[PDB]
RNA sequence: UUUGUCUGGUUAAUUCCGAUAACGAACGAGACUCUGGCAUGCUAACUAGUUACGCGACCGGUCGGCGUAACUUCUUAGAGGG
């Protein structure tokens, strides 16, 4: 599939309301995400998934400096 | 007759753009007449090197240039909106008066 | 209204506050250089942060706060400033970031050339290609004295000191002085672009090698 | 039995290219490396063969090739600016500018018919020019991998040289790749095609012109010459087929394919082959700025 | 029809010349009423040398600005050779040109060819670019 | 002084090793060829470049360099 | 031919319009010609007592060549070098009183207007009386 | 710890050549950035000018004197060339 890293998430912002920032390009089959082990809160890093690469470059070009959380958000290709 | 006008601090930026502009106002045809080279001012302030005033008298030069360039355009003026929507490229600022 | 050449000089008094103040309040977070980009509808103000997780503070209070106060002292007006943070790639190749980190190290206490060699050894270990620092002060006894600790190559005149070597001074405060601490770092080249410079050095003469090609050694043609 | 008759001066620079007329037989030009091009009156005289009557100076840098119309006032050339221009030795002006190349014009050539117009150059691309200055082709044309240093025309082919030593035959107005041939060591400096338009002697850095045939596609000959060919130029009546090597120009006679002679004056190295179109007249152009004149 | 300049220093000289029945004026005033005339054959170097038949078929007119007086002479008689000879190469033939500019070189290599020497800046350290102060010892 | 330092003539050298059969006795024509052949930054070492070829070719077609 | 004042040498055109200037009567003479200094750099009063109208006919002659001109450009054109003494010397500015009275005084023969723009030109009138002098000076050799 | 880095020639320079138990290199020098000098070849323009005009003023000439259509020599300043 395709594969690429996102960052810089926050607490308050859950995981069907993060699927609508890169549903522009394509709507993820899953989500996977990293976790903490004390408070079982989020972890913050995970993985997406898109279909294809055509997919994985465009979703990540509008992303990158988008404001999420008053952040400039983050992408690497993985 | 609206005339855009722009200013850097280093050529390539403002050299790129303003060839992006005239790029994208010929490829609609409109009247363009062509970049309109304003001289450069150097802001020079030449101070003294040592903090205490001890040595050998040496001395410190400073500058830095202000590039100034123009486009004027015939057009409907508001037509002339969706052109300035490329050229957000940092350094270059862009003033329009007609 | 206001010159060309006082409204380029006011601006750059902007950006030298805004660096300042942000690196005198953020120092925990990574802080390593604002970016400024400034559209009618909103003027954007961008952090170069290492750890975003220490610049939102409590759900992203201190940044609001940014907002705030950057909306407060400049004059700025209701609503024409948000703020963001920009994640930087490498940590070991901005000199701001790792001179922050020496400091914090030293000032929460090491041995001075455990902290040095753990630092020339992440740098070097970065991917970049010299280092060199100078800690510098009351290191040993209350006689001041210099201690400079390099591994591999920098380069030190010319032009492209200004595009591949990266510098930054910071102050450490300690019960008994100041120490003063120097971070150089050459980049790597990186020819496209990606995280070094796109120019060679300009004594650097690479030649491409000859295509192996085998003589025809008969006269012969051919169609199409 | 061929006597040289003399020198010409205007020149500062190192002569290039010769080019002369058929309807005007005291009129030359001669493209040089003193970055002008020279209408030169032949006056024919005792002291002083032919004089200089008008130096155009159109060019930055130096000028590689000149080439003659039908009726000659109008020639167009080739520099290493990379471009073109178009001339009217009566007026003297440049009448149109022929921009969109990249690099450097290294050979160019005119046709007899109205509008056509082929030029070769060092970017690794050859084009087809109208007289309008717009291209007649849309450029892709998967063009030579090294420098194209002479391009020419028969009087309906593109047949050029390079410097990645397979000369050509292309097709006019198709531009595409037809005949490939492939039988030198060293790179092609120059080629000729002959004034019927059916024999392509091709030489270069080996000094030897491969003579192939143009309307079939086929090695014909092997002549075995001297040093780095600058030239290769015909006779227009007596079949020699003539080049011109670096301290000298080499004749052969292509009856027996014997050399008639040898043409004798680090020493200055010829540069330029060029006959009237009558005969019986040589022109050489050298690189301490002469130019050289040879009677039967 | 040419214009063609010759400069010296930041004094720069241009000669409008087109086709006429002989004309020299500098700035709207004639070669015979310059103001230095401790310097009156610098300008006139052309007038003795190449004749007044070599000018005969043509209107010079100079326009000068820029720089002091005298590199303001300078720039005058070498705009106006380089207007004679620019004038000779395109409407008469070049072997005249030939004889006009050995006659022109070979006297004074200025008439025709330009002054690269500029004013070197002063430098920190003293009152010129190469001198310094005076620096005492004791 | 107009010698020539180490990279204008080891890299020349190099230049010379491999294409030998592209090089020649004029400037002008080994100076057009060293940015197929190379990637040197700025002119001035390349003109330096084609200053050195020239003359070691000729130096070196009659005799052992 | 025809002659202008731009053709002839200006040492004696000036010196020629001083004297129609001195000789018709026309000019108006004040009462402190004869007393003044003339900037605040120059020592002493002139040495021929003429003085106003051969300032007055060179006056009229930079209004022929630039107009477009007023007092504080007059004084722009009149100053010269002070001596200051121990000092350095300086570049200080001509007198407006001068330059003020000498073209009021033009205007009072009808042979100076101002400019549209506010400061001063020749009039057609004042054109003629200079091309006519300029005439003049042209036949004495 | 030494040779590499020297008897010598040469260089503005440990810059190079040459000799040679040294061979290949790195920093400094040099390269590099900025400025000065060239372009009738390109891009060119009422906040820059030339010139062919049209008219006014003065005895063909003078006009920084008043406004128009072509060009980029003079002004500005980039991209390459040198």
């Amino acid at each position: 599939a395709a594969a690429a890293a996102a960052a810089a998430a926050a607490a308050a912002a859950a995981a069907a309301a993060a699927a609508a920032a890169a549903a522009a390009a394509a709507a993820a089959a899953a989500a996977a995400a990293a976790a903490a082990a004390a408070a079982a809160a989020a972890a913050a890093a995970a993985a997406a998934a898109a279909a294809a690469a055509a997919a994985a470059a465009a979703a990540a070009a509008a992303a990158a400096a988008a404001a999420a959380a008053a952040a400039a958000a983050a992408a690497a290709a993985a | 007759r609206i005339r855009i006008t722009l200013t850097s601090r280093n050529v390539k930026s403002l050299e790129k753009v303003c060839a992006d502009l005239i790029r994208g106002a010929k490829e609609k045809n409109l009247k363009v007449k062509g970049p309109v080279r304003m001289p450069t001012k150097t802001l020079r302030i030449t101070t003294r090197k040592t903090p205490c005033g001890e040595g050998s008298k040496t001395w410190d030069r400073f500058q830095m240039r202000i590039h100034k360039r123009l486009i004027d355009l015939h057009s409907p003026s508001e037509i002339v909106k969706q052109i300035t929507s490329i050229s957000i490229e940092p350094g270059v600022e862009v003033e329009v008066t007609i | 209204q206001i010159s060309k050449k006082r409204k380029f000089v006011a601006d750059g008094i902007f950006k030298a506050e805004l660096n300042e103040f942000l690196t005198r309040e953020l120092a925990e977070d990574g802080y390593s250089g604002v970016e400024v980009r400034v559209t009618p509808t909103r003027t954007e103000i961008i952090i170069l942060a290492t750890r975003t997780q220490n610049v939102l503070g409590e759900k992203g209070r201190r940044i609001r706060e940014l907002t705030a106060v950057v909306q407060k002292r400049f004059g700025f007006p209701e609503g024409s400033v948000e703020l963001y943070a920009e994640k930087v790639a490498t940590r070991g190749l901005c000199a701001i970031a790792q001179a922050e980190s020496l400091r914090y190290k030293l000032l929460g206490g090491l041995a001075v050339r455990r902290a040095c060699y753990g630092v020339l050894r992440f740098i070097m270990e970065s991917g970049a290609k010299g280092c060199e620092v100078v800690v510098s002060g009351k290191l040993r006894g209350q006689r001041a004295k210099s201690m400079k600790f390099v591994d591999g190559l920098m380069i030190h005149s010319g032009d492209p000191v200004n595009y591949y070597v990266d510098t930054a001074v910071r102050h450490v405060l300690l019960r008994q002085g100041v120490l003063g601490i120097k971070v150089k770092i050459m980049l790597p080249w990186d020819p496209t672009g990606k995280i070094g410079p796109k120019k060679p050095l300009p004594d650097h003469v690479s030649i491409v090698e000859p295509k192996d090609e085998i003589l025809p050694t008969t006269p012969i043609s051919e169609q199409k | 039995q061929m006597t040289l008759r003399g020198t010409l001066k205007g020149h500062n620079g190192w002569v290039t290219q010769i080019a002369t007329t058929p309807q005007f037989p005291d009129m030359i030009l001669s493209a040089s490396r003193d970055k002008t091009i020279i209408m030169w009156k032949l006056t024919r005289d005792e002291t002083n063969y032919g004089i200089p009557q008008r130096a155009l100076r159109g060019h930055s840098h130096f000028v590689s090739d000149v080439v003659i119309s039908s009726d000659g006032q109008f020639a167009l050339s080739g520099s290493w600016d990379g471009t073109l221009r178009l001339w009217d030795l009566t007026t003297g002006t440049t009448t149109r500018r022929f921009v969109g190349h990249t690099k450097d014009v290294l050979s160019v050539a005119f046709s007899s018919d109205n509008r056509q117009i082929v030029s070769g150059s060092r970017d690794k691309t050859i084009k087809l020019w109208n007289t309008l200055g717009v291209c007649k082709y849309t450029v892709q044309d998967e063009s030579h991998s090294e420098w194209v240093s002479c391009v020419r025309f028969s009087p309906p082919i593109i047949v050029s040289c390079g410097w990645d030593k397979l000369v050509k035959v292309w097709n006019l107005a198709n531009c595409k790749l037809k005949t490939n041939h492939i039988g030198h060591t060293g790179y092609l400096n120059t080629v000729t095609v002959s004034p019927d338009g059916s024999l392509c002697a091709s030489g270069g850095k080996d000094g030897q012109a491969m003579l192939w045939d143009l309307n079939e596609g086929k090695h014909l000959y092997t002549l075995d010459g001297g040093d780095i060919i600058n030239a290769l130029c015909f006779s227009p009546n007596r079949y020699w087929l003539c080049a011109a090597t670096g301290p000298s120009i080499k004749i052969w006679d292509l009856e027996g394919k014997i050399i008639v002679d040898e043409l004798k004056q680090e020493p200055p190295q010829c540069t330029s082959l060029a006959w009237s179109a009558d005969g019986q007249t040589l022109f050489a152009g050298y690189t301490d700025n002469l130019v050289r004149v040879w009677q039967v | 029809s040419v214009q063609v300049f010759g400069r010296k220093k930041t004094a720069t000289a241009v000669a409008h010349c087109k086709r006429g029945n002989g004309l020299i004026k500098v700035n709207g005033r004639p070669l015979e009423m310059i103001e230095p005339r401790t310097l009156q054959y610098k300008l006139l170097e052309p007038v003795l040398l190449l004749g007044k038949e070599r000018f005969a078929g043509v209107d010079i007119r100079v326009r000068v600005k820029g720089g002091g007086h005298v590199a303001q002479i300078y720039a005058i008689r070498q705009s106006i050779s380089k207007a004679l000879v620019a004038y000779y190469q395109k409407y008469v033939d070049e072997a005249s040109k030939k004889e006009i500019k050995d006659i022109l070189i070979q006297y004074d290599r200025t008439l025709l060819v330009a002054d690269p020497r500029r004013c070197e800046s002063k430098k920190f350290g003293g009152p010129g670019a190469r001198a310094r102060y005076q620096k005492s010892y004791r | 002084g107009r010698v020539r330092t180490k990279t204008v003539k080891k890299a020349a050298r190099v230049i010379i090793e491999k294409y030998y059969t592209r090089l020649g006795n004029d400037f002008h024509t080994n100076k057009r060829v060293c940015e197929e052949i190379a990637i040197i930054p700025s002119k001035k070492l390349r003109n330096k470049i084609a200053g050195y070829v020239t003359h070691l070719m000729k130096r070196i077609q009659r005799g052992p360099v | 031919p025809g002659v202008t004042v731009k053709d002839v040498n200006q040492q004696e055109f000036v010196r020629a319009l001083a004297a129609f200037l001195k000789k018709s009567g026309k000019l108006k003479v004040p009462e402190w010609v004869d007393t003044v200094k003339l900037a605040k750099h120059k020592e002493l009063a002139p040495y021929d007592e003429n003085w106003f109208y051969t300032r007055a006919a060179s006056t009229a002659r930079h209004l022929y060549l630039r107009g477009g001109a007023g007092v504080g450009s007059m004084t722009k054109i009149y100053g010269g070098r002070q001596r200051n003494g121990v000092m350095p010397s300086h570049f200080s500015r001509g007198s407006k009183s001068v330059a003020r009275r000498v073209l009021q005084a033009l205007e009072g023969l009808k042979m100076v207007e101002k400019d549209q723009d506010g400061g001063r030109k020749l009039t057609p009138q004042g054109q003629r009386d200079l091309d006519r002098i300029a005439g003049q000076v042209a036949a004495a050799n």
